[PDB]
């Protein structure tokens, strides 16, 4: 379980990132980080 | 999930597909012009 809190530490896909042009795209990857983010233990 | 995105924008194209044949069902109003008795 410490390999994904390294990568979540590295590379936090957080919503922080709409502050960029609002792709669908990137809103995608955003919903999928927050899916992501509950294995965090 | 973006395929799941372009599958519901599939789905609103056959929305309006069936606009298009509302339209087309309606094109006979438009049809019946009264200068063709002429």
């Amino acid at each position: 379980g410490t390999e994904w809190e390294k990568v979540a530490q590295l590379c936090d896909f957080n919503p922080k990132s709409s502050k960029q042009c609002k792709d669908v795209s990137r809103l995608r990857s955003v919903l999928m980080s927050l899916k992501q983010t509950p294995l965090s233990r | 999930k973006e395929y799941l995105t372009k599958v519901d924008k599939l789905d609103a194209s056959e929305s309006l597909r069936k606009e298009e044949e509302q339209a087309t069902e309606t094109q006979p109003i438009v049809y019946g012009q009264p200068q063709l008795m002429l």
